[PDB]
């Protein structure tokens, strides 16, 4: 029987039949090939397993044997799993730049990556310059932006201006990018986003031995611990260079630092598999952190 | 139970 598979990227969907023993890799390979993506190291296929967990699809394993929720079209999302350290020197393909711009922006819009008011407006203008090209008195008439979801929700909730005010504001910033290309614009966007405190960092809800709530941030540059109340500022940091060994044993995870004088960090995950992922993420992420410091 | 060594 043919296994029906849908793989949406951020601007495209793809639907084909799959073989009852097609390897995750073979699947990933088809998708990237069809899209014409070369920078394949940042990306993954994400599906949802039977327990409800969003999971990354493993390439060295039969795509049919990883327990993805069994619906008619087997559904996956093709998203960046890892983020570069510097967008401009790490994203060479227009395709890659595009799939990033989109994924990043979406999160910026969903209050996922925090972004303060002025920068939000600044970003929006780059997003509209990307969409619409040069501003034009004759074309873009008062309200030409009424249909576009342009600003982080919290931005709108906190600084109360009118809808047509925020628009005037972006319009002003839009008017100024006159001459930018759709491509450049998306890049100028990313260059600003990649500096946001929450950009390219995966959070996990944890608690220490004392049983108090915390967040663990795994990212391009290492681990970071946050207080539940603040997702932005790290309480303690651990770059890769300053970490010797990370391990877990059941729900208990432990970080061991390079200098012996430091009291190694210990936290408690809500389930075993949560650590499994934390371990997986760090490994893949550190690996790339090395790989871009060799030839 | 698992372990990884970084730096």
């Amino acid at each position: 029987k043919p296994i029906n598979v849908r793989v949406t990227t951020m601007d495209a969907e793809l639907e084909f039949a799959i073989q009852p023993n097609t390897t995750g890799k073979q699947l990933f390979d088809q998708v990237v090939k069809t899209v014409g993506l070369r920078e394949v190291w940042f990306f993954g296929l994400q599906y949802v397993d039977s327990k409800g967990y969003s999971t990354w699809l493993k390439l060295n394993k039969k795509v049919t044997q990883q327990d993805v929720k069994k619906e008619n079209p087997l559904q996956f999302k093709f998203r960046a799993k890892f983020f570069p350290e510097d967008v401009s020197e790490e994203l060479i393909q227009e395709i890659t730049q595009r799939l990033f711009f989109l994924q990043v922006k979406e999160a910026i819009l969903n209050d996922e990556i925090y972004c303060p008011p002025e920068t939000a407006v600044l970003l929006a203008s780059y997003a509209v310059q990307a969409k619409y090209g040069d501003y034009n008195k004759e074309i873009h008439k008062p309200g030409y932006l009424a249909n576009d979801r342009l600003l982080p929700q919290r931005v709108l909730e906190q600084h109360k201006l009118t809808k047509e005010q925020w628009e005037e504001r972006i319009q002003n910033w839009h008017e100024e990018h006159r001459g930018m290309l759709r491509e450049d614009s998306m890049m100028e966007y990313l260059k600003i986003a990649q500096d946001l405190e929450m950009y390219g960092v995966n959070y996990f809800e944890i608690k220490n031995k004392k049983g108090t709530e915390l967040w663990l941030g795994v990212d391009a540059l290492g681990l970071n611990i946050y207080e539940h109340d603040d997702k932005l500022t790290p309480k303690i940091g651990f770059p890769w260079s300053e970490i010797r060994n990370i391990s877990f044993n059941d729900k208990k995870f432990v970080i061991k630092p390079i200098d012996k004088k430091a009291p190694d960090f210990v936290f408690y995950a809500p389930r075993l598999r949560i650590n499994k992922r934390i371990l997986a993420l760090c490994m893949g992420n550190h690996e790339l952190y090395m790989r871009r410091r060799k030839p | 139970m698992d372990i990884t060594d970084i730096n």
